[PDB]
């Protein structure tokens, strides 16, 4: 019981894939020392037509230049750090060595749950219950049909699925009736192709889950939002009063629930026309923010991504088919306190990433590794006077959302 | 153009072959890999300054020294070679020899012959041919795109 093999024995691992399919090439080396710890894009423009009998364009209002942002800004630290007594670690163990593996795959793993909690968080759009799971050959392709309707074309469209999930569509696939390959495929290695129903479908394990919170009654809303394009110019992000709730409850409204305004629909953002589901007309939706509590009366106030846009001064703006006003229904999808694990859909420009170069701290000594394209600054100092010392892996990531209403979460349908 | 010889400083931590190479010069060798040291000031002169900069890891160094510089990025050079198909065109004309072939890079119009001293002849027989390429690699991306160079 005293001799021990060299060779450490495997272990887990997650996967990368939203990482790289996530934009990161506008935000990259644009947080320098000289332009603060924001950074902001500017938005396109949108203009609208005035029809007369014969030209007079005198007695009407012309159309008014207004500009957008779209500010990018840091998060906090990615920090794994160790201490240790040197004598007992070098009894046998290399250079804390063993400890120089599996460090940046947590730092790595980390980056990749939070862009899942933003992305969840700040998505806009909405498609199925939140209960049923992924089991035929629409559920993928609605993804790709209704970001198609919206109008979205310059860029990328992606989904990330669930391992379980993917073997459920192999089944399916192994089904078809006439494609010797794709049948062949399925049956051997139950491996999904690229092009799934028009959109590209991604597998990946290392997913966030999220909890619904519990809620009752019928929701309406109580007095009208300002949904004018100068209040929402800047953030596409506005605050709504709700009504008809229960009691007082806490944590009302958890991170990432949606809510969905029934007599609003969408508009496909260029003809200004509405969106019809095929056989019922589409819904508006936001997703909440920051967790809302309840107080007596039912009075819950939330902040929600995702704006319906009704401007009567600037209509070329608009974004939804009606105005919210008071004694709207809404509703919340999903059932009272359950947890599941969303599946995303978006477009290649709806959310950033970069990485903010870290100096060498001064007369310690130090050292750069490299992992997936994610450089991380080591350190090593000897505070204190007993034998201990010191260890400290870091990076810090830098979130940008473009526009809200290009992605989302996706669920299957009965 | 010239062939020119060249050092290589630090090879023990530069010089990275195929695994599956055994012999003496490599001659069974695939790919390899060439490292080098550069600054901030020299990686903003060439290639760009929009893109931050991000080096190859190889966490070999720094055993058993004291650090202070932090201005070194790690740059690498990759080969390959590689088997492609090539166009070779038969340039027949009797005078002052007859039994020339020569490659699809040089073109009647792409350099000034102009069947001057030179008949078309046959030009379809496709072989193919050992070739290398040479790239600027770092651990973000491509900083030169491959290109290949003039060997085997």
């Amino acid at each position: 019981s005293q001799i021990v093999l060299k060779k450490f024995l495997p272990g887990f691992m997650s996967d990368l894939v939203l990482a790289k399919t996530v934009d990161r090439q506008l935000l990259a080396g644009e947080i320098n020392s000289s332009t603060g710890d924001s950074v902001s894009f500017k938005r396109p423009h949108q203009f609208s037509s005035l029809r007369t009998p014969t030209g007079d364009i005198s007695g009407q209002n012309k159309n008014n230049l207004i500009s957008g942002k779209a500010t990018g800004r840091v998060g906090n630290y990615i920090t794994v750090a160790v201490e240790y007594q040197q004598l007992e670690e070098a009894i046998k163990l290399n250079q804390l060595e063993e400890i120089l593996a599996p460090v940046r795959q947590r730092i790595v793993t980390d980056l990749e749950t939070e862009l899942a909690h933003f992305m969840m968080n700040n998505g806009a759009l909405s498609l199925g219950s939140p209960n049923t799971p992924i089991t035929k050959w629409s559920d993928v392709a609605q993804t790709a049909s209704f970001l198609k309707d919206l109008g979205v074309n310059e860029g990328e469209n992606y989904a990330v699925m669930d391992p379980w999930s993917a073997q459920r569509l192999a089944d399916a696939q192994t089904g078809l009736h006439a494609s010797d390959q794709l049948v062949r495929t399925a049956w051997e290695n139950a491996q999904i192709p690229t092009n799934f129903g028009g959109i590209r479908a991604l597998m990946s394990n290392g997913l966030a889950s999220r909890t619904q919170g519990a809620f009752g009654g019928t929701l309406t809303v109580k007095t009208q939002p300002t949904v004018t394009y100068n209040a929402v110019k800047d953030s596409y992000q506005f605050t709504v009063t709700l009504t008809g709730a229960t009691a007082s409850v806490t944590g009302f409204l958890k991170a990432g629930d949606q809510v969905k305004f029934t007599n609003t629909y969408w508009l496909q953002q260029q003809t200004k026309q509405a969106l019809y589901n095929g056989a019922t007309p589409i819904s508006f939706t936001a997703t909440v923010t920051a967790d809302a509590n309840s107080d007596s009366g039912g009075d819950v106030t939330v902040t929600l991504s995702g704006v319906p846009i009704y401007d009567t001064t600037n209509p070329q703006y608009n974004s939804v088919s009606r105005q919210v006003e008071a004694g709207d229904a809404v509703s919340v999808v999903g059932t009272a306190s359950q947890t599941m694990k969303p599946n995303l859909f978006y477009n290649k420009f709806f959310c950033g990433l970069g990485s903010i170069p870290l100096p060498k701290l001064h007369s310690i000594d130090s050292a750069v590794a490299t992992y997936e394209g994610f450089s991380i600054r080591v350190h090593k100092y000897a505070d204190g006077d007993a034998n201990v010392q010191k260890m400290r892996f870091d990076l810090l990531p830098a979130y940008v959302c473009f526009n809200p209403h290009m992605g989302g979460q996706f669920f299957g349908n009965p | 153009q010239r062939i020119a010889i060249e050092p290589i400083y630090d090879p023990s931590r530069s010089v990275w072959f195929d695994p599956d190479a055994k012999k003496y010069d490599k001659s069974d060798a695939l790919w390899a890999f060439c490292m080098y040291s550069l600054s901030p000031e020299k990686y903003e002169a060439e290639y760009g300054k929009k893109p931050p900069t991000s080096l190859d890891v190889t966490s070999m160094t720094s055993w058993e020294y004291n650090w202070f510089g932090a201005d070194v990025i790690y740059i690498a050079k990759y080969y390959e070679v590689r088997k492609e198909s090539v166009d070779v065109i038969s340039y027949r004309h009797p005078i002052t020899g007859e039994i020339a072939t020569y490659d699809s890079d040089q073109v009647e119009d792409i350099e000034d012959e102009l069947a001057i001293a030179g008949f078309h002849e046959v030009a379809r027989r496709s072989v193919k041919r050992r070739r290398v390429y040479v790239s600027v690699v770092d651990g973000d991306g491509f900083l030169e795109k491959p290109r290949r160079i003039p060997g085997e």
